[PDB]
This record gives structure tokens, C-alpha cells and sequence, in this order.
């Protein structure tokens, strides 16, 4: 629609399709099957999302006061970005960084945002699985090391720190993160935490060797264990006493929340995830498809079981968070009744104590600790606190908690590691499209050098600090970026190569110009609705100041949170983490404009 | 004795054996 002169012979055309096909056996990489194909995209869609952020936030906002929004941008800005990225990925045949040169030459930016993006997520994705790993190998003891707190030197008391917390908060930042006060207080490397680094990025390097073909025999397994643990975990879930109180939780949602720009933001971000858009891993896998295959069915299927898996992932997470909070609901209120019983000597239940204590009344003497279910199921656990300090302190409130441990943190390295898989297509093909190394040098080559750069990188989150990094790196890595570049997907496809082009290739493929719903969708809603989240992006960061948690034993309320703000230098982090990726769009098309 | 270094060393022994095998089951193809 906007001034693009020469886009043929920079594009195949569609006459040549049907002839780019059978000639392109050798020197292109080509799916097994159609299924090895929908598995590694589910794998990369469903990883990415539920590995972490999506049971984060929506713990985080209460559940469907965080559901809602979500459910209504999956359908309006998701659906409609994944099928376009299928699409212009299987008429192009080229990866993110190819479709986006060959559309226009000034779009570079977006390739190049979209691997920059694809390697910082990437990155400190890996430290999670390396976490989730060390668990999973702490995970093979009939007492779960979480389980108990560790004695003093004189073994007379259990140590300050595991008393004043948990058992399970002691093992999470004493035994597993030794965490430090400050990210300025930064200790040396961690060793089993960098065993563990090494462990994730090695298996990864195992999986990823050739590229798509060894990970589609990888994906059979690592696309389908999350699926049958995650049924293992709602059977045993709805069987936990507090489960359906915290289900009927999350279906009543809090409104007051849902008119927060902040719920709509995290809601906005999170469908950029949980669709693996805007890494431009889905594109490289759609342009090893038949030119003839029916991107729009694949794109339906793909988002149905994406929008499915979401609410089954989110009982299975209000199940435990039910039952958790029913435990400490039931062990507040016995508390509230041995108080009245050993400072009375009475014959005391749940129900007749508000009548008890008042006949009764040294009743001043008695402290009784108020407590509701309703504020124990409010409870939000920041950070990665869900997997490391909710669910591993309810497994072993559960018979069999050694097999709860191991089958929860296999479905998590699962999912990670089908996560890693696109983030790895996302760095691996953009390099070899810039033509980085020789040609001679295999792919193995290639790969291992990104598996051992990275590896290298990797180190500044085995720190005392460590975990700090990897909570602000997060917090800018899959922000804006994402935003940007998923907006600008959309923007570039239809008024730069034309929407009218992209309705005529799209029927060369399947036969048919998309329903109106696609057209509506790609032309005037989902651009407009990308372009309120930016703004609700920038909304949000004004009013909050930069701060961020620390555990710090020595604070009075070493338990209660210390909300500390970040060091003056750290603007110098979050600038490169979210403005370099961000910025390459404008400033490579400048740089092109002026070359 | 630590239940999760044997785990891992397990593990990692796997991972190394199977890397292995992929080089030269690539450096095979011919
Ligand atoms: C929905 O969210 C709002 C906002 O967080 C909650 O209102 C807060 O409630 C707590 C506890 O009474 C107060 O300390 C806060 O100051 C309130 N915040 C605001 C902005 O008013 C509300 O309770 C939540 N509703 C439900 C059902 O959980
Ligand atoms: C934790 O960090 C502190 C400060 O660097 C260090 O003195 C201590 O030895 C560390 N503990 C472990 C188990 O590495
Ligand atoms: C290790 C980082 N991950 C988390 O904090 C949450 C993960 C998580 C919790 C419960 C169910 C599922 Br599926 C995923």
C-alpha cells in the first residue's frame, strides 16, 4: 500500500512455487511427517507459555480476573498473528530474518529484533530449566529435601533463617539460589548451580545437533509428557482437599482488577508468549512446510489446544493453590483453638469458637491469629515461587511426594526444553541467513558455538545475585520487544507487501481468500489493539518506581518482603535489554535509507 | 554422598554418550 518498487525479484513468484518444490529436496531441511511439524509448534507454543509466565501471572492477578483479558486478546490479537506468521513463513520460504528482507530491503530490524529477542529470552530460560533440574535431582528422597528444616551447629535448634521462614523458602534461597541481599552484592559462581547450567545447555546442544530433524524425533516425547503429567496432576489435584474452593476461586473473578491497565498489559504480553509470535522461530518452521499445505487449518488447530491448555493449566494450578490454602486456613484456626484450650483447660470445633471464647472471657493475656480462606487463597507468590515454593511444599503434603516431585519437574523440563527448541531456530537460522560462519562448517559447528557462547553468558545467573538478573532481564526481555515486533509483523506484511497480495498467495495455497473475520482482524483490529498495549506498556512504568524484592535474613521482618529500589546503574541494563532489540527496527531502516 | 550428584552424574554421563554419538553418526552420513 506504501511505496515498495521491485518487490518481485526479491520474492519467488507464485508461477515458480510449484516448480520450487521438488528441485528444493536437497540444501533446504523438510518435516518427517505433518505431525512431527504441529508437535514441534504446540511443543514451542506450549512450553514457552505454562514452563512459567502464564501460571505466574495468573496466580499473580487471581486467576480469571487475569483468564478473562487474556481469553478475549488470544482470540483478537493471537489467532490472527499466528495464522499470518504461518502463512508469509510458507509462501517465502525463508526464515524471520529472509521474509522480512525480502518484503522489503529496509525491514531488516525486524529479523534482526526478532534474534536479539529470541537469544536474551533464551538465555535466561535455560538458567530456569537448569533451576527446575537441580529440583528435579534434589527430587529422589523419601523426605524431599524442602521437607525439613536443617539444625544448628549445636543441632539444639533449627537454623534462624529456616525458622523465621519455611523449610521450602530455606531450600529456595539458602540450599539451591545462597542468595544474596542486593544484586550489587554480587558472590562467586554458585558450583551445583553451574553443574546444572551445564546440564540444561548440553541436552539442549543434544537435541538441537542438525537442527529441525533431530528435534523433531525430540519432540514426540517433549511435546506430549507435559499433556499426560498435566491430566496425572488434575486427577490428583481434584482429589486435594482444598481443590474446587480454589477452582470456584479462580470463576469468580475480581473485577476491580480487571479495570487495572497493568492486568491488560501482563494479559497483552502473555499472548505474545504463549503463541511463540514475534521470536520468528514459527515462521523458519512453517517454511519447511509443502507450498500446497493448509496454513489456515494448522493455525486454528494450533491456537484451539493453545486456548485449551491455558484453562487446564490454570485448574490444575487453582487445584493445589485450593488445597494449600485450606491447609493453612485449618492450621491457623487449630492454632486459634489450642490458645483458648491451654489458656482455659477446657470440646472446642471450627464452629463453636466465636461463641466459645466469648463465654470464656487472662483472655486478654490469649492472642488469637484472625484468619479467612479468602486471604490465604489471595496469597501471590512472586518470581518462580509457584513451582519452587507453592507446589513443592503441597507435594510433600501428598503420599508419594518423591513421585509428585519428579513427575512435576519432568513435565517442567518438557516444557522448557520444547521452549528452547523454537528459541534455538530463532538465533541458529537468522546466523546462517547472515552467513556468520563458512559454509564448509557443518551444523553442529554452529550450534555448539551459540550452546557454548550462551553457556558462557549463563554464568552471571549462578551468582549470589543471580536471581535478581534473571527477574529484571525477564521483566524488559519479553515486554516492548515482543510488542514492537509483533506489531510490526502485522504492520509490514499488510501495508507494505499488501494485504491484497497476501488474500491472492494465501488462495494460491489453499484455494479459498480467508473470511472476513481474518480480514477484519489483520487490517483494523489487531494493529489497534497492539497499539493499546504499547501505550498501557509505558502507562505503567511512569507511576511504579523502579524497585525490586530481597531476602534479607538480618531485615526486621526477614520474612515480610523488602521492596528495595535497584542502583542508579541498572537504567544501562534495562536500556540494552528492551531499547537495542527494540530500536534495531527504526534504526537499521535509517541506516538503509541513508546507505 | 549426594543423591543428586549421582542423579546428575547419571544424567550428564547420558547426555555426553549421546552427544558423542551424534557427531559421529553425522560424520556417518557421507
Ligand atoms: C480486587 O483487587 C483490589 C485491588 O487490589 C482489591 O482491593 C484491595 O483490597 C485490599 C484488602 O482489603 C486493600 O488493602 C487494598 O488497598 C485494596 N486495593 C484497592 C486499590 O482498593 C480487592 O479486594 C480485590 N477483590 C477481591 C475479591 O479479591
Ligand atoms: C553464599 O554466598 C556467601 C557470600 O558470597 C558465601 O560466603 C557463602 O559461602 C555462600 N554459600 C555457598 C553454599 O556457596
Ligand atoms: C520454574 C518456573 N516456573 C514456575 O514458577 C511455574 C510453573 C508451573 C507451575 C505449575 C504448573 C505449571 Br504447567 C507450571
Amino acid at each position: 500500500v506504501l511505496p515498495n518498487p521491485g518487490l518481485d525479484a526479491r520474492i519467488p513468484s507464485l508461477a515458480e512455487l510449484e516448480t520450487i518444490e521438488q528441485e528444493e529436496a536437497s540444501s533446504r531441511p523438510k518435516w518427517d511427517n505433518k505431525a512431527q511439524y504441529m508437535l514441534t509448534c504446540l511443543g514451542f507454543c506450549v512450553g514457552l507459555g505454562n514452563v512459567w509466565r502464564f501460571p505466574y501471572l495468573c496466580q499473580s492477578h487471581g486467576g480469571g480476573a487475569f483468564m478473562i483479558p487474556f481469553l478475549i486478546l488470544l482470540v483478537l490479537e493471537g489467532i490472527p498473528l499466528l495464522y499470518l506468521e504461518f502463512a508469509i513463513g510458507q509462501r517465502l520460504r525463508r526464515g524471520s530474518l529472509g521474509v522480512w528482507s525480502s518484503i522489503h530491503p529496509a525491514l531488516k530490524g525486524l529479523g534482526l529484533a526478532s534474534m536479539l529477542t529470541s537469544f536474551m529470552v533464551g538465555l535466561y530460560y535455560n538458567t530456569i530449566i537448569s533451576w527446575i533440574m537441580w529440583y528435579l535431582f534434589n527430587s529422589f528422597q523419601e523426605p524431599l529435601p524442602w521437607s525439613d528444616c536443617p539444625l544448628n551447629e549445636n543441632q539444639t535448634g533449627y537454623v534462624d533463617e529456616c525458622a523465621r521462614s519455611s523449610p521450602v523458602d530455606y531450600f529456595w534461597y539458602r540450599e539451591t539460589l545462597n542468595i544474596s541481599t542486593s544484586i550489587s552484592d554480587s558472590g562467586s559462581i554458585q558450583w551445583w548451580m553451574l553443574l546444572c547450567l551445564a546440564c540444561a545447555w548440553s541436552v539442549l546442544y543434544m537435541c538441537t545437533i542438525r537442527g529441525i530433524e533431530t528435534t523433531g524425533k525430540a519432540v514426540y516425547i517433549t511435546s506430549t509428557l507435559p499433556y499426560v503429567v498435566l491430566t496425572i496432576f488434575l486427577i490428583r489435584g481434584l482429589t486435594l482437599k482444598g481443590a474446587t474452593n480454589g477452582i470456584v476461586f479462580l470463576f469468580t473473578p475480581n473485577v476491580t482488577e480487571l479495570a487495572q491497565p497493568d492486568t491488560w498489559l501482563d494479559a497483552g504480553a502473555q499472548v505474545f508468549f504463549s503463541f511463540s509470535l514475534a521470536f520468528g522461530g514459527l515462521i523458519s518452521f512453517s517454511s519447511y512446510n509443502s507450498v500446497h499445505n493448509n496454513c489456515e487449518k494448522d493455525s486454528v488447530i494450533v491456537s484451539i489446544i493453545n486456548g485449551f491448555t491455558s484453562v487446564y493449566v490454570a485448574i490444575v494450578v487453582y487445584s493445589v493453590i485450593g488445597f494449600r490454602a485450606t491447609q493453612r486456613y485449618d492450621d491457623c484456626f487449630s492454632t486459634n483453638i489450642l490458645t483458648l484450650i491451654n489458656g482455659f483447660d477446657l470440646n472446642v470445633t471450627q464452629e463453636n469458637f466465636v461463641d466459645m471464647q466469648q463465654r470464656c472471657n487472662a483472655y486478654a493475656q490469649l492472642v488469637f491469629q484472625t484468619c479467612d480462606i479468602n486471604a490465604f487463597l489471595s496469597e501471590a507468590v512472586e518470581g518462580t515461587g509457584l513451582a519452587f515454593i507453592v507446589f513443592t511444599e503441597a507435594i510433600t503434603k501428598m503420599p508419594l511426594s518423591p513421585l509428585w516431585s519428579v513427575l512435576f519437574f519432568i513435565m517442567l523440563f518438557c516444557l522448557g526444553l520444547s521452549s528452547m527448541f523454537g528459541n534455538m531456530e530463532g538465533v541458529v537460522v537468522p546466523l546462517q541467513d547472515l552467513r556468520v560462519i563458512p559454509p564448509k562448517w557443518p551444523k553442529e559447528v554452529l550450534t555448539g558455538l551459540i550452546c557454548l557462547g550462551t553457556f558462557l553468558i549463563g554464568f552471571i545467573f549462578t551468582l549470589n545475585s543471580g536471581q535478581y538478573w534473571l527477574s529484571l532481564l525477564d521483566s524488559y526481555a519479553g515486554s516492548i520487544p515482543l510488542l514492537i515486533i509483533a506489531f510490526c509483523e502485522m504492520f509490514s506484511v499488510v501495508y507494505v507487501y499488501g494485504v491484497d497480495r497476501f488474500n491472492k498467495d494465501i488462495e494460491f495455497m489453499i484455494g479459498h481468500k480467508p473470511n472476513i473475520f481474518w480480514q477484519v482482524t489483520w487490517r483494523v483490529v489487531s494493529p489497534l489493539l497492539m497499539l493499546i498495549i504499547f501505550l498501557f506498556f509505558f502507562v505503567v512504568e511512569v507511576s511504579q518506581e523502579l524497585t525490586y524484592s530481597i531476602w534479607d535474613p538480618g531485615y526486621e521482618e526477614f520474612p515480610k518482603s523488602q521492596k528495595i529500589s535497584y542502583p542508579n546503574w541498572v537504567y544501562v541494563v534495562v536500556v540494552i535489554v528492551a531499547g537495542v532489540p527494540s530500536l534495531t527496527i527504526p534504526g537499521y531502516a535509517i541506516y538503509k535509507l541513508i546507505r | 554422598v549426594s543423591i543428586w550428584l549421582i542423579v546428575f552424574g547419571v544424567v550428564m554421563g547420558v547426555i555426553v554418550v549421546g552427544i558423542v554419538i551424534l557427531i559421529f553418526t553425522g560424520i556417518r552420513d557421507r
